[PDB]
């Protein structure tokens, strides 16, 4: 909800909200982001494919 | 002589309404993940596990964790103390609800289980709330649990039918608690306890069945001779019962289920992570001592 | 059919290669000395670290 | 010349020398606490010499004392350098003082018999009168030995150290944790002592490095009113086994215990003892009987003292 | 520097040099803290005899006493071990048979052979001895094999005193085969000597006792509201039929102040079960490396 240059600035630092796990087998939610390289755009576009 | 200072960095610095709340707690135990000085928010408190709490996984975490002092609070980060075994401290006393140590005593270190304004700190700068443990001198430590285990009894009894307990009865001789000559009143308004409720009677049934079927089987001129003298404890009624009526694998599983609580639930009150306390100032709060684990 | 549709989500990964372009002289960096610290002695080993 | 060798592996094997710092003269302050300073900083660099420098710390432990603050009329002034001490603490509110209960004075707040301990009766009548000074700050010496709890106000601390006896009120210093040494410069071992009456030894068996003294606080009732009993015990044969042979021990108490109880039996008298963790001593190292005005007191060296909670045995 | 060298008076063999090479870093018991000691002091076979009835009580029994060493050294003359100081942290190799996954934070705690002896059993007949080797086990089976081998002592009483009160097929598969997650494990005990396992046997009839002549009524009470009007996912045993001894106790009616005296003294009777239910000496594991199976513990005995 604020500025949109205060999300730019907080797009690549902050993890966003539980994406899921890589490399398992039944996609669990992720937890400690230890060496996590996630980008998801569909949670700041609000928007699915 | 050797190192222990767990600096545990931030992602982001702290609110200035977040900053004073820690700034109260400088001595405090804390469980902690691993031993390693370089570590996250993440590793710090209670909130692994207890972030729905349930009792004997706090319990059997709090043997089996690396404990941990604060020392300092910057704003950008933190810094601990780690805390070895025969390793001497110096502890604050800082938890809410106020307790009043005393030298020479034995402070044990206990899961909480009041409201979450006297266990955690909210943090919202990182998205992780810490939670501390409950340190109690062990003698109060138990009677304070062991009278609550009785509200939470007899709480399920007067749910199912309200006829059989007195609640003016109750909140009288249970929310007190009379330890080294002074009068606690607890607080409370308990899914902490729904754990040992249901071991402590799951175990209340076995046991009059458990010590007439191992003293029938144990008889013979080679019997150890105390066991004549408590063979006259046992009431006339848990001496009636016919074991017959149980087949041969069914008074199988209620032994091996029977040694199982017996144990478990022994294991849980001689668990030893305590600290032996031997100077105390009543009005500066801050006390030495030294760990002891097991 | 029973009487009502149902729209059905997933997320998918993709392991994705990618290109960092970044400008010249756009960070200034401060390094510090090494120091050498020991915290763990044992039977076995001493160990430091850096 | 082969002497010369050794004498090389011994001055480049001992510890480090620590550091004397005078603050009694002006330039010796300067020259010590830069040699505090140029020497730290060589301690800390990552080169191979100064990592050198770092191996050859010992870090010796010491003990963490205490001091207490008691009446004359509760401790006596015969008392040997080595008693063990069991602090008290009933209530909180006046905090003035403390009360330090050695087996030789706690032998009189319970009331046990003198054909089980013989002798030690005899050296309670001359340092104290009646066990009237003693126990005239409980008045809880027939309501904690029906409900139990005198064994969950005994904290066990150490054996003597020091103690400057006054007239009024006596200053007793004690050792907590590791080898009970004096505080004093010329440090020696003072070991702690227990009388021959009061100890009950129990012992192919292996033996480690290890043996510890436990402390047994029975419950009992002579001349059908309540008195509890005292025994100190020593075997390195493992908690599992020094219960099964503490029962024995007592078999003769609990037969005669619960006949006199037979008819009435509250739920409160079912208690009967607990066993403490006192300390331990390191095999190859024998007590040596001494004999104190007569009173057969063993002494031990080496005694490292530790402390365990108080657990319920029956 | 701490080490205990250990000769071989007569000699060795290249079969049993094979023999102890594979036993390498394996923890074993040992007599005296002597920096010298000969080949009687570090079997915990000199108690775990073939031609006698082994006693896996006492065999563990004798265990809490010992010194405990780690090997490093096999030689044809002297095996070279390192000891354990009481309080040391240390390193310990997971060597041992049945293959138990470890991870950092677990607690470990020194077994007798209890599922295969002649693994253990290494036979040193130059010398005319045989050294027999432990197992560390974390504690979720070193407390549940004395919780099955208790149940077999008392089952065995009563099937060999007459067999007609116990049916011997449930007897055999119940006894005694350990429940652990995933796999089931049978107990190395057809012929022992229970005469020490039942004087353990005789100190739970004077704890248990006790405990049923003092249950609070309260959580009796708890149970004939559980046992037939909920369907709880722990009290499955308990079916609908309720034990009938528990409703015959329902005859007094509650009082919260007589059962403040029964939850106390009975939590103070649940803290002496810990006399009966020991295990030897813990290793409390902070880090371990699962390539490598090496586990560096903290050593506290008792």
């Amino acid at each position: 909800n604020r500025g949109l240059y205060t999300l730019v600035n907080e797009y690549s630092a902050r993890l966003a909200g539980a994406p899921a796990t890589s490399t398992t087998d039944l996609q669990y939610v992720v937890v400690n982001g230890t060496d996590v390289f996630l980008d998801q755009p569909c949670h700041m576009l609000q928007e699915a494919y | 002589a050797l190192d222990k200072s767990i600096v545990v960095n931030l992602t982001s610095r702290l609110f200035a309404d977040e900053l004073a709340a820690l700034q109260s707690k400088i001595g405090s135990v804390l469980p902690l993940g691993d031993c390693h000085r370089l570590q996250n928010i993440q590793a710090l408190g209670l909130g692994c596990v207890c972030s729905s709490p349930d009792y004997i996984q706090i319990m059997q975490y709090l043997s089996k964790c690396t404990l941990a002092v604060l020392e300092e609070v910057r704003p950008d980060s933190l810094r601990l103390t780690r805390m070895d075994p025969s390793d001497n401290l110096q502890i604050k006393n800082v938890y809410a609800p106020f307790f009043q140590w005393d030298s020479n005593t034995q402070l044990a270190v206990l899961p909480p289980l009041f409201s979450r304004k006297d266990s955690t700190i909210v943090l919202e700068s990182n998205g992780f709330d810490i939670v501390f443990p409950m340190v109690v001198p062990q003698q109060l430590g138990h009677a304070i649990l062991q009278q609550l285990l009785v509200y939470h009894i007899y709480s399920k009894i007067s749910a199912g039918a309200p006829g059989d307990v007195n609640m003016a009865e109750l909140d009288l001789y249970t929310t007190n608690v009379s330890f080294m000559g002074r009068t606690y009143r607890l607080d409370v308004d308990l899914r902490v306890l729904d754990d040992l409720s249901m071991y402590l009677c799951i175990l209340s049934a076995l046991v009059p069945r458990g010590c007439l079927r191992l003293l029938t089987a144990l008889v013979r001129h080679d019997r150890h001779p105390l066991t004549e003298v408590f063979e006259g404890v046992v009431p006339d009624e848990v001496t009636r019962i016919d074991l017959d009526q149980l087949s041969v694998p069914d008074d199988i599983t209620r032994m091996r289920v029977m040694f199982s609580y017996l144990q478990s639930l022994s294991s849980i009150f001689n668990l030893g992570p305590r600290l032996h306390v031997y100077a105390y100032s009543a009005e500066t709060l801050a006390a030495s001592c030294w760990y002891s684990p097991r | 059919h029973p009487g009502f549709a149902m729209t059905v989500v997933r997320t998918d990964e993709v392991l994705a290669e990618h290109i960092l372009y970044c400008s010249r002289a756009s960070t200034s960096m401060f390094v510090g000395l090494p120091s050498v610290v020991r915290r763990e002695v044992r039977s076995d080993a001493v160990t430091f670290e850096i | 010349e082969n002497a010369a060798r050794l004498g090389r592996q011994v001055l480049g094997l001992l510890p480090p020398p620590t550091h004397r710092v005078s603050l009694t003269r002006g330039p010796e302050f300067a020259r010590g606490v830069r040699d505090l300073l140029s020497k730290y900083a060589a301690s800390t660099r990552p080169t191979v010499g100064s990592l050198h420098e770092a191996l050859r710390q010992a870090p010796f432990r010491q003990p963490t004392y205490g001091d207490f603050l008691v009446y004359s009329q509760t401790f006596s002034p015969q008392e040997p350098l080595g008693t063990f001490l069991f602090s008290f603490k009933q209530e909180d509110n006046g905090s003035s003082m403390d009360m330090l209960l050695t087996p030789t004075s706690l032998f009189m707040l319970s009331g046990m018999e003198a054909a089980k301990a013989p002798q030690t009766h005899k050296v309670a009548g001359v340092w104290y009168g009646s066990g009237s000074g003693l126990a005239d700050f409980i008045p809880n010496l027939s309501e904690l030995m029906d409900t139990g709890e005198f064994h969950t106000l005994l904290t066990p601390v150490g054996p003597m150290v020091q103690s400057v006896h006054s007239t009024f009120v006596t200053k007793v210093t004690s050792a907590m944790k590791g080898v009970g040494l004096a505080r004093d410069e010329p440090r020696a071992h003072v070991g702690l002592t227990l009388p021959c009456d009061m100890l009950v030894d129990l012992d192919r068996e292996p033996a480690g490095l290890n043996v510890t003294i436990y402390a047994s606080l029975v419950y009992l009732r002579v001349n059908q009113r309540p008195s509890m009993a005292l025994t100190f015990f020593q075997s390195g044969k493992g908690f599992a086994e020094v219960v099964a042979m503490i029962k024995d021990h007592f078999t003769d108490v609990i037969r005669t215990k619960y006949i006199q109880l037979r008819h009435e039996l509250y739920i409160n008298r079912l208690v009967f003892g607990a066993v403490c963790t006192l300390g331990t001593v390191p095999f190859d190292s024998h007590p040596v009987h001494q004999s104190l005005n007569s009173l057969p007191v063993l002494v031990f060296a080496n005694f490292e003292a530790a402390c365990g909670p108080w657990t319920v045995f029956l």
